[PDB]
């Protein structure tokens, strides 16, 4: 997910 | 008071919405600008959260999960505070370039919800809430919505939560120091049904967003479509102090 990747 | 130090230190500053105030107050523009703001304020919510005490002890999926579930309430609570402190609660201080008067409240088609948010704001005055109380309460709000079957590491979450409660207890730290606790727990509870209404509204909006020319930024659309429905469908629920 785009959130999963920004947050990591 | 090491915990306050942190909370005061990490508290995010002003965030402008990018709203063009020269254009008229269309439904599409107010809402696309609030969606932008949301995406902007989420950046700050994330950075803040990561720097909270104990937060990075949570399993990382839990971390992302609670942020994605609680952003609305957190963001609504902070906006209520800003409105209290900057416009003594006549209007809604979303961003310095996105202040809702009643006309905008009506044109957003969320007059109903905006009424509920203005109450929230008034309560900050009504109850004489200190800045330290706001901060401790706002942090608790991050830990106030969970999957009904639990998070990967639910035991670490309950402990953290417990600890944020004791801190609010501490900042309140025996008839006021108790009736006060009742009141703020009451005020915190009140955020949830307001966030519930906004989840319903935004989700509804995202679904019909080609029909009304409302732009949703990338991560907002993901969160509204994957996460928010878990709340709306009852898979994920607020934790209330009082039933
Ligand atoms: C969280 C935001 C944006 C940040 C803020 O200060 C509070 C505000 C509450 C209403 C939300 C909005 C983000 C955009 C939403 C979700 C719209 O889609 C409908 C309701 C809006």
């Amino acid at each position: 997910s785009s959130f999963r990747d920004w947050y990591t | 008071p090491i915990f306050l130090n942190v909370l005061e230190a990490i508290e995010p500053g002003v965030v402008c919405a990018g709203h063009d105030n020269n254009q008229p107050d269309s439904f599409a523009a107010l809402l696309s600008s609030l969606n932008e703001l949301g995406e902007r304020q989420l950046v700050h919510v994330v950075k803040w959260a990561k720097a909270l005490p104990g937060f990075r002890n949570l399993h990382v999926d839990d971390q992302m999960a609670v942020i994605q579930y609680s952003w609305m309430g957190l963001m609504v609570f902070a906006m209520g505070w800003r409105s209290f402190t900057n416009v003594n609660s006549a209007m809604l201080y979303f961003a310095p370039d996105l202040v809702f008067n009643e006309y905008r409240m009506h044109k957003s088609r969320m007059y109903s919800q905006c009424v509920r948010m203005r109450h929230l704001s008034q309560e900050f005055g009504w109850l004489q809430i200190t800045p330290q109380e706001f901060l401790c309460m706002k942090a608790l709000l991050l830990f106030s919505i969970i999957p009904v079957d639990g998070l990967k590491n639910q035991k670490f979450f309950d402990e953290l939560r417990m600890n944020y409660i004791k801190e609010l207890d501490r900042i309140i730290a025996p008839t006021s120091c108790s009736r006060r606790f009742y009141q703020l727990t009451k005020l915190l509870d009140s955020v949830q049904p307001i966030a519930r209404e906004l989840h319903q509204f935004t989700f509804d909006l995202l679904i019909k967003s080609h029909m009304v020319s409302v732009d949703f930024p990338e991560m907002m659309a993901e969160i509204i479509s994957v996460q928010v429905p878990k709340i709306l469908s009852g898979k994920v629920k607020p934790i209330y102090f009082h039933t």
